């Protein structure tokens, strides 16, 4: 029919040329689509108090703990700090430490807008058989607590108590609970453009678009150390989400 | 509203359940009006 | 006194998809207001009634998202593709990308083209939709039998051909695997009724851009997994 | 008395020859009769991605993974595919790769119409003892997601993760849930006379009569694979069950 | 504060047949109608109200359905069977085939009976039906006495015979092992009272074809498990 | 209705618990009729 | 009546509960009477 899409702005079924005005039968929603759970990153489980990484970059011959902690957020991120290009290592064996990233590729697939919002609902999954833990969190912007006391000769790191919330799971149990949306901005930017500082800033690189961090132990004193790895799964959803401007979608390859 | 069944009886308080914003004191519309 | 109590034999799962809330464990927090914020969306449906570009092989990356009329033809359609939307052509547009990732769909595709060439020039083209048979059809004189249209060059350069929605059941699947009657319907084609007449001193060989949407009846049910190729 | 059978409906106790009109004493009706379980199938675990069976037919010297998977249906099937002739391995050891088959004997025992239509109830209970497990399922005309991903060096396969429902459940424990009828089809049919495609096809082959799909694997890396295989069973229920049309019933032999 | 409890003997346990619901997985999916489908069952006993065919073992497969009248005859009914529904003769008929599927029965059967023969012959038959006793009755005089009926060929080639019930206990078992009271309830037979006149010109050795069914206050009970003997 | 025993009290709401077909806008029958 | 202490609420339909007869449609009485 006639129209002019050249102006953008397009009119308005087979009842305008040829009829069929087939009758609804909203799975689409915004709200609804995002709740429901999904993989998020794998991490180690402490068993001492530990050494926070340092920020880039990391010279040689610098001692920490790496491989422990992880953001909460969407956005790509390595070696548990903010970054903008994902990056995998697909060579083989090499040389130096290699740093975990995470992405949420299921979030990706359909995030088609600029600005996002909702709260965040966190749980946890052990791996190992018959694996006893415990869990911890701290909001944006805080600090890991380092450095460890003396009871009765027993080695207890500080992290064993504190004014954030603590989880204690049984034998081979299962953790969860619901944190509030804590940054200071006030929407999520799922692409963003600006600088975070005056200088030497790196572009479109956010500084607290996230919900917090976590970490896991076990309810040991430093005194009985193993040697065998431990490892943890985690899983997040998405409560009242909203979406507040359009957006591109990935590219997919012609090959 | 949402994937949310339960419709008899909501535990804990709202405040406590949901963040609030603090007061500073079908149909669907179109994202491009061309005048 | 104690309550008497039966636990089911399903105590103790989780469920990824279970409707229903947790404990809260940090409660009690404010948040700044966000009513300075224009454009909230609602529905994904608003973003995919957006037209958006094709793609084609074009002649031995070679994906360019127009149609270049040749000078001499063949009793054969310029293009044709079907109408299974996980054919490649489908890929990147809005409408493809968002359908992929559900199983059910329903409602009326829209096609939307539009001329770029000199002023001064005429033509007339033939569209048609031919729904599933033995064999695609190919002549002008099949095509003419079936649903079909003609667009004449004229002071507006852009038409609308909505294809309709006929099927044995009321949904149909998004992705085709075996090619069923359940996922296929038919082709899609262009056919050159005429012969462009370029006007002199205007070089030659004018192109078409195609523009594809969802129409004001379409709908998906079925949420599914993704994709992560894009990150390889 | 006096009747006329050939003309077909015929009219209708001892009050009308000889009466007797015993008061009644419905637990024949379709909806309750129908909602009880019984067993469909047994399936082994999965320990890593596999690969969905081939179309067939079946090539010598295809690598797949077979044994695995289910479908949620009475209608035979074979090698987790629709079938229409049901077959049993009665002969001795053989050759070549045995075709896991299954049927609801119960259902057809009594199916004695041709279009069905209810909601199915699942649920699954370990064989071996203290096995730990996780089940997984997608609608019809859908497809399972292979290839897996590394964290910390360890592949975790994709279907951790995922738009539809996943299911953990501890240490010995049990699953249930209830799926909604979301087939294309309006109806199941028991028996049908059709084709599904316009050539090639095969005579009275359903394309989508089902329900969905369903497999079981273990939550740990693909870098702990064992060797004992693990078994897996499987229960169906039926919910406000209709039935459309009659028909016959299987035959008996008289031997 | 929490609410006190106390979890009884049989927690964590599965039923097969628990009347109680379960938790939704994947819910508010919605379904196209089904109101164009005609003919909606509700109950079996619709089904099994219907009549059909009986078997016989024939002269020495062999299962013919229908019984032929002989020329000469001996003192003896042309055919004879219990009222058990175990009976091979009850094997494919609905009413035997969906009684097995349950334990108790209760109401009348319903026997009904159709000529195939020459129009012009003529004929009468006896019909009988003689409660449990210590040996079958054999001779017509000891049938006549016990209920009965007198069937003409006319017209009207066909005619019902309603099985009385009569039963110590109000409900009876559908299958028989012991052939005690409960599930054993007699016999039928068939005896030619006079002799059929074939009239000339047409060859000979009529036919007769049995219908069997259930009565207006037929019912079933317990359902138990299923053979599943029929697939091999 | 069916071999469903609770007759109190539903947790979850009827449109999560079953499905529902959209709109589009003792005595038992004879399945035979002889005119 | 019986050894039955719950008097508050009967959670399962009595039908589903126990057996029941179908229709057909202190002070303590001597076993003995003599005319």
């Amino acid at each position: 029919s006639t129209d002019n899409a050249e102006t953008g702005v397009i009119e308005a079924n087979t009842d305008t040329d040829f009829g069929e005005l087939a009758a609804p039968g909203n799975h689409t929603n915004v709200k609804f689509l995002f709740d429901r759970s999904r993989l998020l990153n794998v991490i180690k489980v402490l068993e001492k108090d530990a050494v926070f990484p340092r920020p880039f970059p990391t010279q040689e011959g610098a001692q920490q703990d790496d491989g422990y902690f992880c953001l909460l957020t969407p956005r790509p991120t390595v070696a548990s700090r903010p970054a903008t290009r994902f990056g995998l290592y697909a060579n083989p064996s090499g040389s130096g430490v290699l740093a975990n990233t995470s992405l949420d590729f299921n979030f990706y697939s359909l995030a088609c807008f600029t600005y996002f919002r909702s709260d965040l609902e966190v749980t946890v999954v052990s791996l190992e058989p018959d694996l006893e833990f415990a869990v911890g969190w701290f909001p944006s912007g805080s600090e890991y607590q380092a450095s460890s006391f003396v009871y009765d000769q027993l080695h207890v790191p500080f992290h064993f108590t504190g004014r954030t919330p603590r989880a204690f799971a049984s034998k081979g149990g299962k953790v969860s609970f619901v944190l509030p949306w804590n940054s200071v901005s006030s929407v999520l930017p799922v692409r963003w453009g600006g600088a975070s500082k005056l200088s030497s800033a790196t572009r479109g690189l956010p500084a607290h678009a996230d919900w917090g961090t976590i970490y896991a132990f076990v309810p040991r004193p430093n005194e009985k150390k193993s040697t065998a790895v431990k490892h943890v799964a985690v899983y997040i959803r998405y409560k009242n989400a909203r979406a507040w401007c359009p957006s591109m979608l990935p590219f997919r390859s012609y090959k | 509203r949402g994937n949310n069944g339960n419709m008899t009886f909501n535990y804990y308080a709202n405040t406590y359940q949901n963040s609030v914003d603090f007061s500073t004191s079908g149909i669907l519309n179109p994202l491009g009006y061309l005048k | 006194g104690p309550i008497p109590t039966a636990p089911r034999e399903n105590s103790l799962m989780f469920l990824s998809t279970l409707p229903d809330d947790t404990v809260p464990a940090y409660g009690n927090v404010r948040t700044p207001p966000v009513n300075y914020l224009p454009g909230e969306i609602t529905d994904l449906l608003q973003l995919a009634r957006i037209p958006t570009l094709m793609a084609f092989e074009r002649v031995p990356d070679t994906y360019v998202p127009y149609v270049a009329v040749p000078t001499q033809f063949d009793d054969r359609p310029l293009i044709s593709f079907p109408i299974t939307l996980s054919d490649p052509v489908y890929q990147n547009t809005l409408v493809g990308a968002i359908s992929s990732n559900f199983a059910n769909y329903r409602g009326c595709i829209q096609i939307t083209l539009t001329f770029c060439g000199p002023m001064m020039a005429r033509g007339k083209f033939l569209l048609s939709y031919s729904p599933p048979n033995g064999t695609q059809p190919q002549t002008l004189s099949e095509a003419m039998q079936c649903t079909y249209s003609i667009w004449d060059i004229g002071l507006n350069s852009s038409w609308t051909f909505v294809v309709p929605y006929i099927s044995p059941s009321d949904y149909r699947e998004t992705r085709a695997i075996t090619n069923s009657v359940y996922s296929a319907d038919g082709w899609f084609s262009l056919h050159k009724l005429t012969k462009i007449t370029l006007p002199p001193d205007c070089p030659q060989s004018p192109c078409i851009l195609f523009f594809a949407s969802a129409g004001e009846d379409y709908t998906l049910r079925l949420p599914v997994d993704c994709n992560p190729s894009y990150v390889f």
